[PDB]
């Protein structure tokens, strides 16, 4: 009693954590620089201590018990340390059953898949050359290439996890809870007093009335794309059914390799060269990065330590050295605060370097609460505030008022709509796939029929929602949840969902307080300190907050607000409604 | 003439923890302090009630030297009217006491990599530490499930923990090497000056 043996209990933990994690941060560093796989190796046993330790602790959890009596500010903390997790279980379910995502990873990269019929080019599925050797515009010789690919991978992905399914509804009969799929919401609940409990089921009464108004947003946007595959070759959109699918090249719709450049209609207006003219300054890695604290002194954030600038790995190789080249941002545990991306000099660079540089500032907030916040804050806000920045900075006006533009090339207000037409393509066309996905999803393993039945309902779904239908179907040989990296492995699928909403209430939150007129879409991020005094407090909230709380005290925020992203885009919603009459 | 060696006391070779320091007499000695004052390498020399010109004039019967070593932030939270951890399980500092407190910098010295684990603290007690404590005594946290009768049940546990040091930590964290002069007036004769 008196909260001296959970503040011990939870002391103890925060040191063994941190030892523990420090020393897998340090494997994995000298992992992705030293490779030796005994490195590896001692990642994989570090990793099982601590996962051991861990369920002893979850056992220890049962050291005393809670009721109601007591009302303190510790009981996030109770709950998240007496978390069942992973424990429990016999010791021979589990045993084997953590045997079988790595073994299922296995059959892929050890596949080897190139052109049919072509002994030229042929090279394995990686994006050194997939770029070019998949998103190309063909017709002829890439209509039967695929099928046989998409049937090969899903020769044992139905009868493995058929029993799969019912395999990990052991953890769903003992994870005290009752349903598998509303175990991953279970964890969402925010409450600190009465009247600010967070409702199990408020996403489902207040967005589903809401999405019925939203519905000529939909429709009009095939219309726009026809103008021009109908244009070039009459054989693209046969009369009687619907547009391919394959020529496209990418059915997730996430990057656009072809679409993007064919995009205004008109292509009169001249695009944008800086690169090209900007290689000759001499603007290299480390010239570029300055931009950040630039602002930061205007704006007053700490500066990076000493070891940031020390570890940076912004060099060329010298002969074929190739290593792990991902977008990755670590805390490494006990302040280290270390970013590694191995980046060369390019336009996109630019979109690159802030959009993880806001993640460590971001972390560089709730190092005051322990490791008990400093986890994520909130699953949406953590890349929301990566692209928030670097949107912001995507501003022509803000590139140009450093002294590089010259004045005499002044802005023009319709090229705002070829920088943003991609912006507001990228981030709508993935909402409805992941709320139908999602509850669905928590719909499918209650089982009530197995899936034959299904697929034969989701071509009538989406014709009736799109129109959008093969002339010849597919047998029973896939699984679209299967074939992914990000998806078969089990991780949180609603972080590509929420980080479109939140960007633009955000947006929306500065703009209402830059006491600026005219437009908009104006605002502008230098020589401003009042706004990153107000969000500076924001990020130091951690779990101690519920987040209704707190958007209820900055502004007012029960729920989600979608109408803030409605009426920002609105005044250029005209072209995309009132000249799409003549079809459907 | 005949100054007191404090070189061999701050530039020493084995050095002092938290938990188990010992105290430094300093009798018969000849004050030296410009050399203090323009030291040029002093991570916090602040303190209050005394001004370094006068310090000189001024004599003392005895004279104890603490160092010891504790993570960076922390440095200035050693003053009367304080509390923390450190404060009120490690190590306390009577309020009436005006002597003067110097920080340095060792992470050219004291870290390595590896994270140096012979440095120790002291948590467990059953009150906060009087002023100027030294004791060898490791009593029995009253504290038994039952019994703690050496058996590990509730509340009965391993008390002692590290304090890992590499150079790779943040600057807040790095270990800085603090010593602290006592200062008072006794009536014996002071040939400290
Ligand atoms: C990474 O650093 C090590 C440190 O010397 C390099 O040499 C390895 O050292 C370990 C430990 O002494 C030996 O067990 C290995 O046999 C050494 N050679 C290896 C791992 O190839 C190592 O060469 C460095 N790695 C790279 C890619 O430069
Ligand atoms: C203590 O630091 C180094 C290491 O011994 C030494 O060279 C230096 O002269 C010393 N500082 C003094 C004597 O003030």
């Amino acid at each position: 009693l008196t909260e001296e043996n959970a503040k011990t209990f939870l002391n103890n933990f925060n040191q063994e954590a941190e030892d523990l994690s420090y020393q897998s941060s340090l494997a994995s560093w000298n992992y992705n620089t030293n490779i030796t796989e005994e490195n590896a190796q001692k990642m994989s046993e570090a990793a099982a201590k601590w996962s051991a330790f861990y369920e002893e602790q979850s056992k220890t959890a049962q050291s005393f018990s809670l009721q109601e009596i007591q009302t303190p500010i510790i009981k996030r903390q109770l709950q998240a340390l007496q978390q069942s997790g992973s424990s429990a279980l016999s010791a021979d379910k589990n045993k084997q059953l953590n045997t079988i995502l790595n073994t299922m990873s296995t059959i892929y990269s050890t596949g080897k898949v190139c052109n049919p019929k072509n002994p030229q080019e042929c090279l394995l599925l990686e994006p050194g050359l997939d770029e070019i050797m998949a998103t190309s515009t063909d017709y002829n010789s890439r209509l039967w290439a695929w099928e046989g690919w998409r049937a090969e991978v899903g020769k044992q992905l139905r009868p493995l996890y058929e029993e799969y399914v019912v395999l990990k509804n052991e953890m769903a009969r003992a994870n005290n809870y009752n349903d598998y799929g509303d175990y991953w919401r279970g964890d969402y609940e925010a409450e600190g007093a009465d009247g600010y409990n967070y409702n199990r089921n408020q996403l489902i009464e207040d967005v589903e009335r809401t999405f019925a108004e939203i519905k000529p947003l939909y429709e009009h946007l095939h219309a726009y794309v026809r103008r021009k595959l109908m244009d070039t070759y009459p054989s693209y959109i046969s009369p009687t059914g619907c547009l391919p699918a394959h020529l496209l090249g990418d059915m997730w719709g996430r990057f656009w390799t072809n679409l993007y450049p064919l995009t205004v209609p008109f292509a009169q207006k001249p695009n944008i060269d800086v690169t090209d003219a900007m290689m000759n300054q001499g603007w290299d890695a480390e010239r570029i990065f300055q931009e950040a604290e630039k602002f930061f002194v205007s704006v007053g954030l700490p500066h990076m330590t000493q070891g940031f600038w020390a570890n940076s790995m912004l060099t060329e190789p010298a002969d074929g050295r190739k290593v792990v080249c991902h977008p990755t941002a670590w805390d490494l545990g006990h302040g280290d605060f270390r970013i590694k991306m191995c980046t060369k000099v390019t336009m996109d660079n630019f979109l690159t370097a802030h959009h993880e540089m806001g993640h460590i500032q971001y972390d560089m907030a709730y190092a005051r609460q322990p490791f008990l916040l400093r986890n994520g804050a909130n699953e949406g806000f953590h890349e929301a505030v990566g692209e928030i920045m670097s949107l912001s900075a995507a501003t022509p006006k803000h590139l140009k008022s450093i002294g590089l533009l010259p004045s005499d090339f002044q802005e023009d207000s319709e090229t705002e709509i070829n920088f943003l037409l991609k912006q507001a393509l990228t981030i709508v066309g993935t909402l409805p796939f992941t709320y139908m996905l999602e509850k669905w999803r928590w719909m499918v393993f209650r089982g009530e029929i197995p899936k034959e039945q299904w697929m034969k309902k989701w071509w009538e779904m989406k014709r009736e929602i799109v129109g959008v239908v093969e002339p010849l179907p597919h047998d029973e040989t896939y699984c679209d949840p299967a074939s992914l990296f990000h998806v078969s492995n089990d991780y949180s699928f609603i972080r590509y969902y929420t980080r479109t909403i939140y960007q633009f209430q955000f947006q929306e939150a500065l703009c209402q307080a830059a006491k600026y007129n005219g437009s908009l879409h104006k605002c502008d991020i230098s020589n401003s300190t009042e706004a990153g005094q107000k969000l500076l407090k924001m990020l130091s909230l951690g779990n101690s907050e519920p987040w209704t709380k707190a958007l209820e005290n900055v502004v007012g925020a029960r729920n989600m607000d979608v109408k803030p992203l409605l009426n920002y885009f609105q005044p250029l919603f005209d072209w995309l409604k009132e000249q799409n009459r003549n079809s459907f | 003439t005949n100054l007191c060696p404090f070189g061999e006391v701050f530039n020493a070779t084995r050095f002092a923890s938290v938990y188990a320091w010992n105290r430094k007499r300093i009798s018969n000695c000849v004050a030296d302090y410009s050399v203090l004052y323009n030291s040029a390498s002093f991570s916090t020399f602040k303190c209050y009630g005394v001004s370094p010109t006068k310090l000189n004039d001024l004599c003392f019967t005895n004279v104890y030297a603490d160092s010891f070593v504790i993570r960076g932030d922390e440095v200035r939270q050693i003053a009367p009217g304080q509390t923390g951890n450190i404060a009120d399980y490690n190590y306390k500092l009577p309020d009436d006491f005006t002597g003067c407190v110097i920080a340095w910098n060792s992470n050219n010295l004291d870290s390595k990599v590896g994270g140096n684990y012979n440095y120790l603290y002291r948590l467990f007690r059953k009150s906060n530490l009087k002023p100027f404590e030294r004791d060898i005594s490791t009593e029995i946290y009253q504290a038994g499930s039952t019994p703690c009768n050496g058996v590990k049940g509730f509340n009965c546990y391993f008390p002692l923990q590290s304090y890992g040091f590499q150079p790779t930590y943040g600057v807040g964290y790095q270990p800085y090497r603090v010593v602290v002069l006592s200062f008072e007036l006794l009536h014996a004769p002071a040939t400290v000056c």
